[PDB]
């Protein structure tokens, strides 16, 4: 449940940061 | 208006590029966990990143920081992008589902410290058709983000 949830919201903030940079 | 849950989530995923545990994600910490994931980010390409988020003007950015980032308004197709993007970044071997090494690349990646009952019982509770594998919907489902997919 939470496991799940935390990773995605690792991942997208990965993808935010890249959002960021370009 | 975030639950108690949803902050606490959040803070687990903070911790996760947060390794020394000092409460503020650093430009070496946030460089180690890009590369980690497999983007190929830019030593000024980072400056830009921590720049961004940090309002403080502390060159890290702490929970509070990071927990705007992380609940900043965004629409119905740009929210479906990102979960679909996250997929894939799951699906590594590009076969249309999320199997039990997928996830292990990815805890191992953001340094979680799993066991493989611990990985299997995570497939096991998204899985839900009982094929062993997690597919773009039981994925939304998981997430709580139904109405999206
Ligand atoms: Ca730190
Ligand atoms: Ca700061
Ligand atoms: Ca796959
Ligand atoms: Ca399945």
């Amino acid at each position: 449940k939470r496991r799940w949830k935390k990773n995605f919201i690792a991942v997208s903030a990965a993808n935010r940061f890249k959002k960021i940079s370009s | 208006g975030l639950t108690e849950e949803q902050k606490q989530e959040i803070r687990e995923a903070f911790d996760l590029f947060d390794t020394d545990g000092s409460g503020t994600i650093d430009a070496k910490e946030l460089k180690v966990a890009m590369r980690a994931l497999g983007f190929e980010p830019k030593k000024e390409e980072i400056k830009k990143m921590i720049a961004d988020i940090d309002k403080d003007g502390s060159g890290t950015i702490d929970f509070e920081e990071f927990l705007q980032m992380m609940t900043a308004k965004m629409g119905e197709r740009d929210s479906r992008e990102e979960i679909m993007k996250a997929f894939r970044l799951f699906d590594d071997d590009e076969t249309g589902k999320i199997s039990f090494k997928n996830l292990k690349r990815v805890a191992k990646e953001l340094g979680e410290n799993m066991t493989d009952e611990e990985l299997q019982e995570m497939i096991d509770e998204a899985d839900r058709d009982g094929d062993g594998e997690v597919n773009e919907e039981e994925f939304f489902r998981i997430m709580k983000k139904t109405s999206l997919f």
